[PDB]
RNA sequence: CAUCGGUUCUGGCGGGGGGAUAAAGGCCCAGGGAAUGUGGCUCCUCCGGGAGUGUUAUAGCCCUGGGUGUAAUACCCUCGCCGGGACCGAGGACCGCGCUCUGCAAGGAUGCUGGCGUAAUGGUCACCAGCGACCCGUCUUGAAACACGGACCAAGGAGUCAA
């Protein structure tokens, strides 16, 4: 973040309720700042007003965790990508699944980890192996 | 180091979309078996470019063996070792049947030696001496001497360890 | 009452497999390879394989 | 010395437990101390190390240094 | 007895197949890189005491609570970074088919209402895993073997393997990697003679 | 003792597969080469042997390619078969899964035989032998040590009752 004017797209982004965002705390402007703690922090919205969003963030105490509702301006939150692999996800698995249904073979529904590579075949043509000393005999010159 | 075998390791880096057809790099290990030679290329290949084993894959193992087992011959190693001061070079030769079976004797040659382990030694050349003036060092060049007949003074004999008590006082001249 | 090994009892092996006896009969384990001559290693192959 | 005549008091190689236990403390401690010391040391380290080189009674040092020959001739050929 | 006689022509064919391909590839001056394993045996062969928490999670997360048990992992990034965390205490490697159909026979045991009941009778298989096909012993075997889409079914209704010790011991510093001398670690398909010892 | 079941230790035999379809190696074929130079020739000689010469001769060796050859063997993996030994016999009509289906090695040992019928087995006590084994409480502290109590025995002896 340079120092001078602010973007001014941070005032045009559309708020909800239930929408997840992080709180970047924007050092130019000093109304609306949250506290020192809950600044890097990732919450839902559950109020809206007409410059500022409350934000619900869980504070850890000891051995349990309370219930934190913050008010913090639009110019210190920011949308939240966690939940954007979820709606693009959940979006294409639908659309795929209702595709799916009407085709009539089934598909994989649900995403993999990395399995092992299978078998193939490695030419050596035009590229024949080259073959490599423990030290380098351009070093060891 | 055991019982040793020596090893093409051929391998490569993964193939992605800028390098469709990476380079292959074989290397000739001596290492007990296959998992030890593919940990010691993939050691290897580490120290010389940006190769590991996650981005990397070990396309052929193959056990090289010996053309001439039954032909005695003499071989010259080239060699690194790690000490308290440092990286020293030798050159030694060893007259035996293999490759595998020098290095086998170098490498307890070196721990009696020089108190080397397995894991401070480097083989970087092991080469056959064709010709006998190529022999260097005096232990062999005494082996590589014509007409080369001795006798065994002073031959133990082998007597079973479960015999506790003998007859006759043994001779030491068979 | 007591759990037998099936690589010791043949009736436990022919219970839990009915085709353990089709298999010892016609000796499924001691197929022979198809036949035919087979051709030599490439060159190219043993001068890799021998090269320093 | 008269040791063979007169020996003197022998020298108990038998470790004491609470020798040991001081012992692998006091090395303990050396090499954390030898640790914060590498740490904090000013002294200048070469990123480069020293070639060891390849020793002069090797017999093929000659053709190694005709294969080194043809291998830069090509690498620069193709560069 | 179709099933079974299916079976093993499968696995013949797929051993004659990995030849053909190795041969031809070898044959055109190319290298047939096999494919990788999908199926590991890890075995926990240290004891109880002394463990971190996180190790003591993964290892209870396996099912490896004892000394000597075994257990049947198909081979994931998921699950090798557990394992990889686990290292110092396990030893992994790629079982074979003797391995698998000597395992599931002599240590066979199933998980029925949270009870550990031996397998001798392919019923039992039958109502716990018939829905999803696998209906026998030797089908329980193909399944585990191949990792076919109910392997996480098959590999929970078995219950973790309770090996002996080996016979002709260890090597003689065992709580080290393979590599360096000793058994942890993964020691790829070298964990057959050590199933064999330990079966 | 025989026939079995469970667990286990150990020995041998018959096969199959893989790799450079092991690598070698033997017997042939076609080339090339050298010395720790064979025969021959020459020169010295204590004549016992050396020195020089050159590529097989009155020995041989190495390198390359081909045939036998899909040779054998080593190593690894694997399918079975046959012995030798140890420990154990839980349950007590049938049911079940099965198979080689008059029956069975198939949801746990029976059949035959011998001596004795009593201190023979077994048990208790005393002693010897092998191995193992610091004196109990309490206190301290994180613990030990120190410290405190203990000559022995019998009886008495310390969280009770009311609100």
């Amino acid at each position: 973040r340079k120092h001078g004017q602010i973007p001014l797209s941070t005032y045009l982004r559309t708020y909800r309720v239930g929408d997840i965002v992080d709180i970047k705390v924007n050092g130019a402007v000093q109304k609306g700042m949250p506290h020192k703690f809950y600044h890097g922090k990732t919450g839902v919205v559950y109020n809206v007003t007409k410059s500022a969003v409350g934000v619900i963030v869980y504070k850890r105490v000891k051995h349990r965790y309370i219930e934190k509702r913050i008010n913090v301006r639009i110019e210190h939150v920011k949308p939240s990508r966690s939940r954007e692999d979820f709606l693009r996800r959940v979006k294409e698995n639908a659309e795929l699944k209702k595709k799916a249904k009407a085709e009539g073979v089934p598909v994989q529904l649900k995403r993999q980890p990395a399995m092992p590579r299978e078998a193939h075949t490695v030419s050596i043509a035009d590229n024949k192996p080259v073959t490599l000393a423990p030290v380098a005999y351009e070093t060891t010159i | 180091m055991g019982r040793l075998q020596e090893y093409q390791v051929i391998g490569r880096h993964l193939p992605t979309e800028a390098n469709p057809n990476p380079a292959l790099y074989r290397m000739r290990i001596f290492a007990p078996n296959e998992v030890v030679a593919k940990s010691r290329f993939w050691y290897f290949l580490r120290g010389l470019k940006k190769v590991k084993k996650a981005t990397g894959e070990i396309v052929s193992v193959n056990v090289i063996s010996e053309k001439h087992p039954l032909k005695v011959k003499n071989f010259g190693i080239w060699l690194r070792y790690d000490s308290r001061s440092g990286t020293h070079n030798m050159y030694k030769e060893y007259r035996e049947t293999s490759r595998v079976a020098a290095v086998e004797a170098m490498y307890a040659d070196m721990a009696a030696r020089h108190r080397a382990r397995f894991r401070s030694i480097h083989i970087l050349k092991v080469v056959e001496l064709e010709k006998t003036e190529d022999v260097k060092r005096p232990y062999i060049k005494q082996l590589v001497a014509k007409n080369l007949s001795f006798p065994l003074p002073h031959r133990v004999p082998k007597i079973s360890t479960k015999k506790i008590f003998s007859a006759k006082r043994p001779s030491t001249f068979s | 009452v007591q759990k037998k090994n099936p690589l010791r009892n043949k009736q436990i092996m022919l219970r839990l497999n009915p085709y353990a006896s089709t298999f010892a009969k016609e000796k499924l384990g001691e197929v022979k390879a198809e036949e035919g001559k087979p051709p030599k290693v490439p060159a190219s192959f043993k001068e890799l394989l021998h090269e320093a | 010395a008269g040791t063979i005549n007169k020996p003197k008091k022998p020298t108990s190689k038998r470790k004491t437990t609470r020798l040991r236990a001081k012992i692998s403390k006091r090395a303990a401690e050396k090499k954390r101390k030898e640790r914060k010391l590498a740490r904090k040391n000013p002294e200048w380290r070469s990123k480069l190390k020293k070639d060891p080189g390849i020793p002069n009674l090797f017999p093929y040092k000659e053709r190694l240094l005709q294969q080194i020959e043809e291998e830069r001739i090509r690498r620069k050929e193709e560069l | 007895f179709k099933r079974a006689e299916k079976y093993v022509k499968e696995y013949r064919e797929q051993e004659r197949e990995k030849i053909r391909l190795a041969r031809i590839a070898k044959q055109q001056g190319s290298f047939h890189i096999p494919a990788e394993a999908k199926l590991v045996f890890v075995i926990r062969i240290k004891g109880i005491n002394k463990i971190p928490p996180k190790p003591r999670k993964i290892l209870q997360l396996l099912r490896l609570r004892q000394i000597n048990n075994g257990v049947f992992v198909k081979v994931t990034k998921a699950t090798a970074e557990m394992i990889k965390i686990v290292e110092p205490w396990v030893a992994y490697g790629y079982p074979n088919l003797k391995s698998v159909r000597e395992l599931i026979y002599k240590r066979g045991y199933g998980k029925v209402n949270g009870q550990r009941i031996p397998l001798t009778d392919n019923a039992i298989i039958e109502e716990n895993l018939g829905k999803y096909g696998i209906i026998c012993i030797e089908d329980l075997i193909h399944e585990i073997f191949t990792v076919g889409p109910n392997f996480k079914q098959a590999a929970n209704f078995l219950w973790p393997f309770k090996l002996s010790n080996p016979n002709g011991g260890f090597r003689p510093r065992k709580f080290k990697h393979f590599i360096e001398g000793g058994d942890l670690g993964n020691r790829e398909e070298h964990i057959n003679a050590l199933i064999r010892a330990m079966n």
